[PDB]
RNA sequence: AGGACCGAACCGACUAAUGUUGAAAAAUUAGCGGAUGACUUGUGGCUGGGGGUGAAAGGCCAAUCAAACCGGGAGAUAGCU
RNA sequence: ACACAGGUGGUCAGGUAGAGAAUACCAAGGCGCUUGAGAGAACUCGGGUGAAGGAACUAGGCAAAAUGGUGCCGUAACUUC
RNA sequence: AAUUCCUUGUCGGGUAAGUUCCGACCUGCACGAAUGGCGUAAUGAUGGCCAGGCUGUCUCCACCCGAGACUCAGUGAAAU
RNA sequence: CGAUGUCGGCUCAUCACAUCCUGGGGCUGAAGUAGGUCCCAAGGGUAUGGCUGUUCGCCAUUUAAAGUGGUACGCGAGCUGGGUUUAGAACGUCGUGAGACAGUUCGGUCCCUAUCUGCCGUGGGCGCUGGAGAACUGAGGGGGGCUGCUCCUAGUACGAGAGGACCGGAGUGGACGCAUCACUGGUGUUCGGGUUGUCAUGCCAAUGGCACUGCCCGGUAGCUAAAUGCGGAAGAGAUAAGUGCUGAAAGCAUCUAAGCACGAAACUUGCCCCGAGAUGAGUUCUCCCUGACCCUUUAAGGGUCCUGAAGGAACGUUGAAGACGACGACGUUGAUAGGCCGGGUGUGUAAGCGCAGCGAUGCGUUGAGCUAACCGGUACUAAUGAACCGUGAGGCUUAACCU
C-alpha cells in the first residue's frame, strides 16, 4: 500500500517516458478557402470539403 | 494428410430418416489455389501454401501481388500452410476444394476462438465464488489466496488469474464429416467449432482417427 | 444467411396445418420398441412456437393419468408425421404458461378462424 | 461481452436517455441544424430518421405515432407538413453529421446534425 | 434427483412423499435423474403400505419436472418429479401397480417390468 | 379506562450491508423498538472535581473521565530508553 | 476546521386516490444538489430476473425471498378469565 | 441444569445420520429455600431447538440495469 | 515485545512419497473370486451430509479411492469471526473483600487507493546490419494425463459343490476440461401487450411522464448452462521393480562380468497451445529505391539541391476484436457503420370507422398494427486528395563460383 523506499528520479523519468504527447503533423487544406484544419472537420469559417456548410 | 481452408457460415440442424437430427456446422469451402510449394532443398520441409476467397485487388500490396503472381495469379484473403508427409499431389490450385474431404470419417476444425476480452477468475477458470451474504466484505467474485506465505515467498509462474478470455487458435478434435458438397463447396461437420460466424477455419483431417 | 436456409429449406416440410395457441391438437409421434415402429398419439392444448424455419418447436400440454405432461415437439422432425386440428381455441395471447398451470380451467371455443 | 449490441448507455439510464432524445429530435426537427457531441448525434441519427420516414405517410394513425414518439405537436406538424413530402423522393439518410471542434468546458468532439436538403 | 429434492412416489406398496438423499453411482453426482437409481428416506406413509416412514432404500426416477431430451431435440417434461421405490439388494421394485406415465428411456432391464405395470410409457 | 394494541411526526438504536486516508472524529441505506407516558421537547435556572450526578455502566460532567480542564509548585522524579 | 449526505424550536397545511401529517402523482412555490465527455473489461457497490432442486449454505435461514388491506366466517393448548 | 469435571453420562423422542434440543434417571466434581426455592398466563429488536411457506443462502452460477473502476480534457491529495 | 495478527471454516493452491485408487511385479498358509505382505511407480484422481466453533471424532449414505505429511500447525495489506484473551452480566466454586478460575453461559467495531519483487494479461521502444509485406522452421515452454458399470469371450479356465476368471474386444456413464448457441431453457430496464394510482397533451378517444422496468405477461439479437459437440488415447524410444537367453570368473551353477530380449498411468515423444528478444535474434517467397555536387582532421564522415519508392502511420466509418493500446474489415475504383426497402422474428386482432348493446363491452375491417441488436439487398448520409513518416542500391575481411 506505501512504499518502503522513495522512487528515484530516473525512475520517475522511465515512468513517463511514455507520457509524451503526440502532434497532428498534418492539417487538410480545403480546396474552396486555403484555411488548414483538421482531418474530416469544419475548417472553422464554416467550410467542410467544398462547401460553406455552416454560415457562422 | 493436407486439409483445407474454409470459413464458419453457422450451425443448422440435419433430420436423418431415423429422427436423430445431428447438430451441424456449415463450412463453406472454396476452392483452395496451391500459390507455394516447399520441398526438401529450399526448406527443411514438405508443404504446401495456399489461398482462398479473394481479395479486391486495391487492398492486395505489392509483395502479395507478386507473390500470387508467381504461380497463377488469384488473390486471396489469406495465406495458410498444411505439411504433407508421405503422398505426392501435383502443384497447381485445385479446382473442387472439398473431394478430399469427400471419403473422410473425421475432421479436426482448427478456429480462432471468440474472444471474451478481460475475463475474471470465476469465468476464464471454473473457480468457486465465495459467500454471498455471510458477511463477505467485498470479496464474492474476487480469488481468494494467491501463495503459501514466506517460504515461497512469491507466485508461482501458473498462477491461474484474470486475463484475456478467447480470441485464441484452439482446435476441436475428431468431429465427425455429416455431408460433403462438391457443388456447394460446403462441408456439414457434426457439432461446434471454433470462432463466430464468418471467421476462417482450418479443417485438416482427423490425426487421432 | 443465404447459404443456410437453403439446406433448411431442402429440410423442411410442406405439409404442416395452420395452429394457433390455444388449439387443441392430436400429434402422431413415431415409437420404436424392437424392429417394429409404430404411431402414437399426443393430444392436448398449444402453447406454439411461431414458424422458426427449420428449429420450430410447438409445445401440447396433456393431462395423462391426473398430472401434466408437457412435450415440445419440433415441427419439421421426421418423427412426427401428421399434426391433426381437432379442437379451435381462443386466447388473447401467445404463450399459455399462466393458462396451464392451473388445473380445471380450459381455453374456450371461436369460430373466427382461430 | 457486449456482441453485436447496438445503442450507446451515454452514462445515463434509459429512461432519461428516452426523454433526452425526445428532446433532442425535437430541436433538430424545429431548428434543422443543431450542434451536439459526435456519439449524440449519431444516436440522434437512429431516433430522427425513423420519424420523417413515418411522416413520409399522412395518416391519423401516423400522426398519432410520431405524437407518442417526441410529444410535440408543432414538431409532428413540420415533420408531417414541411418534412416528409421534402424527404419523400429520398430512401433514408436524411440527416448530415459534420464533425465539428472539441468543447471548451471538457474535450467533447462535437458535431453539427442538420437535414440534408435545407431549404435555407 | 438431486440432494434432499423431495418426490412424489409412482408405485403403490411405496408410499406418497419421499427425500432423496445420495445419487448412486459416480463420485460427486450433482443432479441426476432420467432413469437414474437414487438413494431414499421416506418422509410420509400410508398405514396400508409395505414401507414404513423413515426407512431407507433405493428407487428409480420416472418423471423429472426437468423433463426427458428425446434424440430429435425434442423434450417430454412433467409437473412434477416422481420415483418408484426399489429393494436395497436385489433393487426390485417394491409396488406392484405403477401410477402415472412414464418414459421410453426407461426400458433397461428390471424397468422393463416397471414399463409392464405403467399406464402410459 | 389503560406506564392498552397497530402505525406517521417525534424519541430511540436490534440486525445487515456500505463507508474505515469516510459525505460524517459513529453517519447513510434497507428493515427495527416506543409512540397518552416511568413519554418527548424549547427556554431559563441549580448541583463543581476524592466533588457533582447516576432506573448503576465506573456511565456522564464541553469529541477529555477508575478522578475534568487551565495556570502554578515544575526543569517533579525517572537505578529506564 | 469545509459551499460538510449530520444536528436545529415553533407556525401555515391545496388537488386526486387514501383511515391518515402514511404513500403515490401533482398545485402554489422552489430546485436539477459547482467537474464534464466518452467506452460499455475484470472487480466492487446498489438493484431486476432466473431452469431443476429448495437451507443441501452457514457458527447461526446472516442476508434475501415470502406474508401484508377491508368486510365476513372460523379459531387450539393453557390462563392471573 | 445460565450450575455436571468425567461427558458426546445413560434411557426415550425427533433425524437416514443430532456433542445442540426436548422428556426422564440421580452417580448434585461443586442446586437449594428473600445471597430467595419451585412453578407460572401474558410480555420480550432475549438464548437454544424444530416445522410449514418462501426463496441465488447453496448445488452453480448466468444475464441485464445503474454508480465507480478504463480512456480523454480541467483541478489535484495521502500514508510512507 | 519503537507489534512477525492466534484456532477452525471458505477461496486458491503447490511440493514430498513413508501410494488411498488406478498402473507394473515377487512371495503366499495364492484352486477361482476375494485377500495378506513386500518392491517399483507421484501421471491423473482422491465424497456429500447430521452433531459440534471445532482440526479431529462418531454416525448415515456413496465412491475406484474418500492417502499421509510439508508449505509462519500454507493462505486475515484474500474473506469470515463461531472458538480463543478486553471492557457488561449471571451460574458453580474459591476468597472476609476487591476480585479469580489451562470451569460454564448470553452479548461484544477485523483498517490500508500496491512503490519494489512475484504472478495474470496487454502494449510502446530499440535491436536482429538496405528497407518493407507475408508465410514458416522449431530451440525452448505450457496444457492434457482420472475412471466406474454393462455385454462378448464365457457360465469358459479353475473348483467336490458354491461360486467364478486372466488376457483381449465393444458400448455406455460419473467427475474434469475445451469449444459453441443448431436444439432445450435462462436473461433480454433498447420489442410488443395487459393493468393500478395520478398528472399532462383544451376535452372524448388516443397517448405520454412518474410511481423499483410502477406492477406484471411473453420475447429478437447477444451472452449463457442446466443445453449440445469433442477430448484426454492408440503407437513408438529408453527404462524402474521384476522376468529371462547365452555365459565364464568358479570344468558345475549363475539375468552379467562381455553380449542379447522383454518390462509401468513414472521419463522422452506422439495430441493441443504459446513460441527466432532462440541477441545462438533463423529460413522461404515477393516488392521497392540504381541523381548532381561541395567541404574535408579522412582506422572517416558532414552538408546543400533534386526525389520520396515499396510500405507504414495518421484521420474517418467500424467489428461476433477490445479497459487503453493492440488485432480485423472498409474508405467512392465503396456495403464499413447509420438510414431505407423487402423478409424473418416477437408480441397479439393498432388507430379510425361501422354495427350490436342502456352501459361496461363485444363483433367486422384484421393475425391487424408496431417490431431490436437478425437476414438479404440498396450509395440516401458519413467514410475528401492531399499531407505525414519511411529514401535514393546497402560495411570490412576471407573463401569458393566467374573473364
Amino acid at each position: 500500500a506505501v512504499q518502503q523506499n522513495k522512487p528515484t528520479r530516473s525512475k520517475r523519468g522511465m515512468r513517463r517516458s511514455h507520457d509524451a504527447l503526440t502532434a497532428v503533423t498534418s492539417l487538410s487544406v480545403d480546396k474552396t478557402s486555403g484555411e488548414k484544419h483538421l482531418r474530416h472537420h469544419i475548417t472553422a469559417d464554416g467550410y467542410y470539403r467544398g462547401r460553406k456548410v455552416i454560415a457562422k | 494428410m493436407i486439409g483445407l481452408v474454409g470459413k464458419k457460415v453457422g450451425m443448422t440442424r440435419i433430420f436423418t430418416e431415423d429422427g436423430v437430427s445431428i447438430p451441424v456446422t456449415v463450412i463453406e469451402v472454396e476452392a483452395n489455389r496451391v500459390t507455394q510449394v516447399k520441398d526438401l532443398a529450399n526448406d527443411g520441409y514438405r508443404a504446401i501454401q495456399v489461398t482462398t476467397g479473394a481479395k479486391k485487388a486495391n487492398r492486395v500490396t505489392k509483395p502479395e501481388a507478386g507473390h500470387f503472381a508467381k504461380a497463377g495469379v488469384e488473390a486471396g484473403r489469406g495465406l495458410w500452410e498444411f505439411r504433407l508427409a508421405e503422398g505426392e499431389e501435383f502443384t497447381v490450385g485445385q479446382s473442387i476444394s472439398v473431394e478430399l474431404f469427400a471419403d473422410v470419417k473425421k475432421v479436426d476444425v482448427t478456429g480462432t476462438s471468440k474472444g471474451k476480452g478481460f475475463a475474471g477468475t470465476v469465468k476464464r477458470w471454473n473457480f468457486r465464488t465465495q459467500d454471498a451474504t455471510h458477511g463477505n466484505s467485498l470479496s464474492h467474485r474476487v480469488p481468494g489466496s494467491i501463495g503459501q506465505n514466506q517460504t515461497p515467498g512469491k507466485v508461482f509462474k501458473g498462477k491461474k488469474m484474470a486475463g484475456q478470455m478467447g480470441n485464441e487458435r484452439v482446435t476441436v478434435q475428431s468431429l465427425d464429416v455429416v455431408r460433403v458438397d462438391a457443388e456447394r463447396n460446403l462441408l456439414l461437420v457434426k457439432g461446434a467449432v471454433p470462432g463466430a460466424t464468418g471467421s476462417d477455419l482450418i479443417v485438416k483431417p482427423a490425426v487421432k482417427a | 444467411s443465404n447459404i443456410i436456409k437453403q439446406l433448411e429449406q431442402e429440410q423442411m416440410k410442406q405439409d404442416v396445418p395452420s395452429f394457433r395457441p390455444g388449439d387443441t391438437v392430436e400429434v402422431k409421434v413415431w415409437v420404436v420398441e424392437g424392429s417394429k415402429k409404430r404411431l402414437q398419439a399426443f393430444e392436448g392444448v398449444v402453447i406454439a412456437i411461431r414458424n422458426r424455419g427449420l428449429h420450430s418447436a410447438f409445445t401440447v400440454r396433456k393431462i395423462s393419468n391426473g398430472e401434466g405432461v408437457e412435450r415440445v415437439f419440433q415441427t419439421h422432425s421426421p418423427v412426427v408425421d401428421s399434426i391433426s386440428v381437432k379442437r379451435r381455441g381462443a386466447v388473447r395471447k401467445a404463450k399459455l404458461y399462466y393458462l396451464r398451470e392451473r388445473t380445471g380451467k380450459a381455453a374456450r371455443i371461436k369460430e373466427r378462424l382461430n | 461481452m457486449r456482441h453485436r449490441k447496438s445503442g450507446r448507455q451515454l452514462n445515463r439510464n434509459s429512461s432519461h436517455r428516452q426523454a433526452m432524445f425526445r428532446n433532442m429530435a425535437g430541436s433538430l426537427v424545429r431548428h434543422e441544424i443543431i450542434k451536439t457531441t459526435l456519439p449524440k448525434a449519431k444516436e440522434l441519427r437512429r431516433v430522427v430518421e425513423p420519424l420523417i420516414t413515418l411522416a413520409k405517410t399522412d395518416s391519423v394513425a401516423n400522426r398519432r405515432l410520431a405524437f407518442a414518439r417526441t410529444r410535440d405537436n408543432e414538431i409532428v406538424a413540420k415533420l408531417f407538413n414541411e418534412l416528409g413530402p421534402r424527404f419523400a423522393s429520398r430512401a433514408g439518410g436524411y440527416t448530415r453529421i459534420l464533425k465539428c471542434g472539441f468543447r471548451a468546458g471538457d474535450n467533447a468532439p462535437m458535431a453539427y446534425i442538420e437535414l440534408v436538403d435545407r431549404s435555407e | 434427483i438431486q440432494e434432499q429434492t423431495m418426490l412424489n412416489v409412482a408405485d403403490n406398496s411405496g408410499a406418497r412423499r419421499v427425500m432423496c438423499i445420495k445419487v448412486l453411482g459416480g463420485s460427486h453426482r450433482r443432479y441426476a435423474g432420467v432413469g437414474d437409481i437414487i438413494k431414499i428416506t421416506i418422509k410420509e406413509a400410508i398405514p396400508r403400505g409395505k414401507v414404513k416412514k423413515g426407512d431407507v432404500l433405493k428407487a428409480v426416477v420416472v418423471r423429472t419436472k426437468k423433463g426427458v431430451r428425446r434424440p430429435d431435440g425434442s423434450v417430454i417434461r412433467f409437473d412434477g418429479n416422481a420415483c418408484v421405490l426399489l429393494n436395497n439388494n436385489s433393487e426390485q421394485p417394491i409396488g406392484t401397480r405403477i401410477f402415472g406415465p412414464v418414459t421410453r428411456e426407461l426400458r433397461s432391464e428390471k424397468f422393463m417390468k416397471i414399463i409392464s405395470l405403467a399406464p402410459e410409457v
